[PDB]
């Protein structure tokens, strides 16, 4: 019924975001903004009318079956997923990624071996911290005795820091105690725009 | 010259001042005698827009019928809070009579005479009348009873068929009798309605064909109500002052619309009801003794179409849509009030 | 002012039922439908049905028929969403929503200007479990320049949420508490770290205070340099 594009828009403040929704059926078309962890907010209804309190830099238009939401002069708080809607049907969403611009900053990287406590309990979690970097894009690659690990780590990232507008990210590699003990070198290799070459932090199991 | 306007209408009827029947009683003081000399004037080369779904005449009828029921029904007890109210509850004489709605000076009612007018949009054949035709204020759910029929084809009325939140009114062009009886003298609340299944299924087939015109060609299927109070999951109506609730599962049988003699719907006369007029419950006395019987014409159907159905190639309709105003809409759709300037 | 007030998050085993309320105010409840919309990962926003307070008429998409029931309590102007036989993929944030335009005589259901805040329902075979809290000890390789990184790993709890503070709230600058991750075990983990002057390591105690209310579990974990 409703096809949105593009899937993701990655833009800086002050730029223009153009979001498309293509319809296949009849009926009034609305746009919603859903910021992370919040309810959706109506932005546009009836293709071009603005909902209560929506700034005028949000505009909806229509060409045949093609509807667009243009967000002029983007702001950081425009971050979120935008959905078009017609009656009960919703498009799949377009993610607009925009944040507070600042200068590029490489992460400071730290690696933490599992605690003796956790090890005693039969599991080993290795943590890699990437502190205070910008922009948000960063890649962590766990390596165990130079073997690139994939699928046995998880990571998450903070929101932009209130003072310095950086991000931080933690990645956790988890092994059984038995598997952890099969290997010596634990490393996390970090790739980021602020670095000319990947940075690796590592430790040898057992020795601090 | 005229323009769309709302104003307070008055009502007229053939009520008898000596009757005990409660609609007669009401109309004897609320209304004047039917226009002894009705005049309808054809307005040459006039096209007018109508919208049955935004028509203050409906609001006004609703107010009157609410008032009629409030002053006429005599429930043994009325529950609203908070408030339990007990009172005498003799059986009443109840049989709706036709009511006409009429404009006061400086206003006129325009009437849409297009044979297949669906209720909204331009009407090419417009006349002006002082009063509407006589409309019986039959309160019922699922099935519209004792109304007018569409002149030509079956008509599907909806403010927007693509909008599943809008009720659909199917206006039949041929009535189908529904004959409801609580036999004389087990269970005195047990009743039933008999419908000629052969006739019914034929009409229902025609209804599915008209719906098919509006919905691509999708397979049209009927299903029972998805939920709701008993007043809307059953066909609910008042026969002889008794509140009937009849199960219409058999009336929407897709197999017989793709095989029947008489369909008999099981009914109950209920003493404990949810009042249509305003939120609240009422309790009535046990059914009156004897044969209780109402033979009514089914003249329309209220439907609600399932949302979310872009997987299927079918459209699913359930009896019931909307609220009692839509009963009035089903008869007032062809009228609008206009002010003379 | 139109307000839609939803009930709180819920956690359910698969096979259970849930019920969510949406208490309305600021308008005549009878006048227009209430809608439920769920936000399930991977599935954007999905309408589950509407309910008209007058008579409780409803409209459910086919995929929810048989498990969804939308009901109301006219006396408290509250709408309810009931869903039975829950499964893992019912995990979602559930919203009630109402159209912008709603009068005594007309409405337009679908321009959802009004949304409840959302109700998280997580459906999982996990049972409540408080976390283990492991140190992320400051080391020589958590130390560069004058600054050290240390933290707590709050592992294997269910359900969300946990909170963590440092030094009972007296340490906030430099603290990063990450979003929890759901492990394949069905338990959550989260990490909280802080950077501190490496000269403070011998003289300032660092304690992470971890609170898991669902299991009524609080932990104060002291985090110290590895004694090596
Ligand atoms: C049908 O919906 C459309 C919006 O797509 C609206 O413009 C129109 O007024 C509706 N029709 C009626 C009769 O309400
Ligand atoms: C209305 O228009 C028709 C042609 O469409 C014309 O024959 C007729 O005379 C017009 N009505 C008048 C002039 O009253
Ligand atoms: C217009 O409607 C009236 C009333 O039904 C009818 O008598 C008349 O023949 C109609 N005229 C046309 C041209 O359809
Ligand atoms: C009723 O309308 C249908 C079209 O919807 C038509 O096929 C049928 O002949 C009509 N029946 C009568 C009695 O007018
Ligand atoms: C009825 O009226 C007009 C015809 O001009 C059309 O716009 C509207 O969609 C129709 N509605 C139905 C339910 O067929
Ligand atoms: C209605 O049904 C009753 C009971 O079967 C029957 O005696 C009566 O003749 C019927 N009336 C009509 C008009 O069909
Ligand atoms: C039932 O309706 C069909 C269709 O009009 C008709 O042939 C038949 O005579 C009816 N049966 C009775 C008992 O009236
Ligand atoms: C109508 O009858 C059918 C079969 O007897 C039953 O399954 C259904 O629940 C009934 N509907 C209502 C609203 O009672
Ligand atoms: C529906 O009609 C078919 C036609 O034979 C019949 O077999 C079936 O019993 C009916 N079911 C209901 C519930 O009406
Ligand atoms: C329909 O009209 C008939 C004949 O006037 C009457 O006997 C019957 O009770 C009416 N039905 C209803 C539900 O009012
Ligand atoms: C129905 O449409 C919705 C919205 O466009 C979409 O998310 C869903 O996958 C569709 N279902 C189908 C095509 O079966």
């Amino acid at each position: 019924v409703l096809t949105q594009s593009p899937g993701t828009l990655s833009l800086s403040p002050g730029e223009r975001a153009t979001l498309s929704c293509r319809t296949s059926q009849y009926g009034s078309l609305a746009w919603y903004q859903q910021r992370p962890g919040q309810a959706p907010r109506l932005v546009i209804y009836g293709g071009s009318s603005r909902a209560t309190g929506i700034p005028d830099r949000f505009t909806g238009s229509r060409s045949g079956a093609d509807y667009t939401l243009t967000i002029n002069r983007l702001e950081p708080e425009d971050f979120g997923i935008y959905y078009c809607q017609q009656y009960e049907f919703f498009g799949q969403g377009t993610k607009v990624e925009v944040d507070i611009k600042r200068t590029v900053a490489a992460p400071s990287v730290f690696i933490f071996p599992p605690s003796d406590e956790q090890l005693k309990s039969g599991t080993a979690s290795v943590v890699c911290l990437l502190n205070n970097f910008y922009p948000r894009e960063a890649k962590v690659q766990w390596k165990v005795d130079n073997a690139l690990q994939s699928g046995n780590s998880q990571e998450s990232v903070t929101e932009q820091d209130s003072k310095d507008s950086t991000y931080s990210l933690s990645s956790t590699l988890t092994l059984s105690k038995a598997d952890y003990e099969k290997h010596k070198v634990y490393a996390c290799e970090v790739t980021h725009q602020g670095l000319a070459s990947p940075v690796t932090k590592s430790f040898n199991r057992g020795e601090c | 010259v005229w323009k769309d306007a709302d104003t307070t209408l008055f009502c007229a009827s053939d009520a008898k001042a000596h009757e005990t029947e409660v609609h007669n009683v009401w109309a004897t003081h609320a209304c004047v005698p039917t226009d002894p000399n009705p005049q309808e004037i054809h307005l040459e080369n006039v096209t007018e827009n109508f919208n049955m779904w935004k028509n203050n005449m409906v609001e006004q009828m609703q107010e009157d019928v609410i008032s009629l029921w409030d002053q006429s029904l005599q429930p043994c007890v009325k529950l609203t809070g908070g408030s339990v109210i007990k009172q005498a509850c003799p059986k009443i004489s109840f049989d709706p009579i036709p009511i006409h709605y009429c404009t006061p000076a400086g206003y006129v009612i325009l009437k849409c005479n297009d044979k297949n007018f669906n209720g909204t949009g331009p009407c090419k054949n417009v006349s002006s009348v002082q009063c509407t035709h006589g409309i019986k204020p039959v309160v019922s759910t699922q099935l519209l009873l004792n109304g007018s029929l569409a002149e030509e084809e079956i008509i599907i009325r909806s403010e927007n068929l693509t909008n599943n939140a809008k009720t659909i009114i199917v206006h039949l062009n041929k009535s189908v009798e529904i004959n409801c009886t609580r036999p004389s003298n087990g269970d005195i609340r047990k009743a039933y309605c008999e419908i000629n299944g052969t006739k019914w299924n034929k009409v229902l087939k025609q209804v599915t064909e008209k719906l098919k015109e509006h919905f691509n060609n999708k397979t049209i299927i009927f299903q029972p109500p998805s939920g709701g109070d008993l007043e809307i999951t059953m066909h609910h109506f008042n026969c002889r002052g008794e509140f009937f609730y009849c199960n219409t599962t058999q009336l929407f049988n897709n197999t017989c619309i793709g095989c029947n003699g008489t369909i008999t719907l099981p009914c109950k006369i209920k003493q404990i009801i949810n009042m249509w007029q305003g939120t609240g419950q009422a309790m009535y006395a046990p059914p009156i003794d004897g044969k209780i019987n109402c033979v009514s014409n089914i003249t329309g159907i209220l439907l609600t179409r399932d949302g979310g159905a872009n997987n299927t190639s079918n459209e699913t309709f359930r009896p019931g849509g909307g609220n009692i105003k839509d009963n009035w809409r089903s008869e007032l759709y062809k009228y609008k009030v206009v002010q003379i300037e | 002012q139109v307000q839609l007030l939803q009930s709180g998050a819920q956690v359910k085993k698969t096979g259970a039922s849930m019920r969510i309320s949406c208490k309305t105010s600021g308008y005549t409840f009878l006048n227009c439908p209430i809608n439920w919309v769920r936000q399930a990962p991977g599935r954007g926003l999905e309408w589950m049905g509407w309910m008209k307070p007058r008579g409780g008429a409803v409209n459910y998409p086919q995929k929810f028929q048989g498990r969804v029931t939308m009901t109301r309590d006219m006396s408290t102007d509250t709408a309810f969403l009931d869903m039975s036989n829950l499964r893992s993929d019912d995990t979602a944030v559930y919203f009630c929503a109402r159209g912008k335009y709603c009068t005594a005589s007309d409405y337009y259901n679908w321009d959802f200007e009004h949304w409840g805040r959302g109700t998280l329902v997580t459906v999982s075979s996990p049972a409540t479990k408080g976390p283990s809290v492991f140190p992320l000890a400051p080391s020589s390789k958590s130390t560069s320049g004058g600054t050290a990184a240390l933290g707590c790993l709050v592992k294997d709890y269910f359900p969300e949420p946990v909170t963590v503070s440092w030094n009972s709230g007296a340490l906030t600058s430099g603290v990063h508490t990450f979003p929890a991750v759901l492990q394949s075990s069905g338990l959550y983990s989260l990490s909280s770290v802080v950077t501190v002057p490496s000269s403070s390591l011998g003289t300032q105690t660092y304690i992470c205070n971890v609170n898991h209310k669902p299991s009524n579990t609080k932990v104060d974990k002291k985090v110290e340099p590895k004694s090596c």
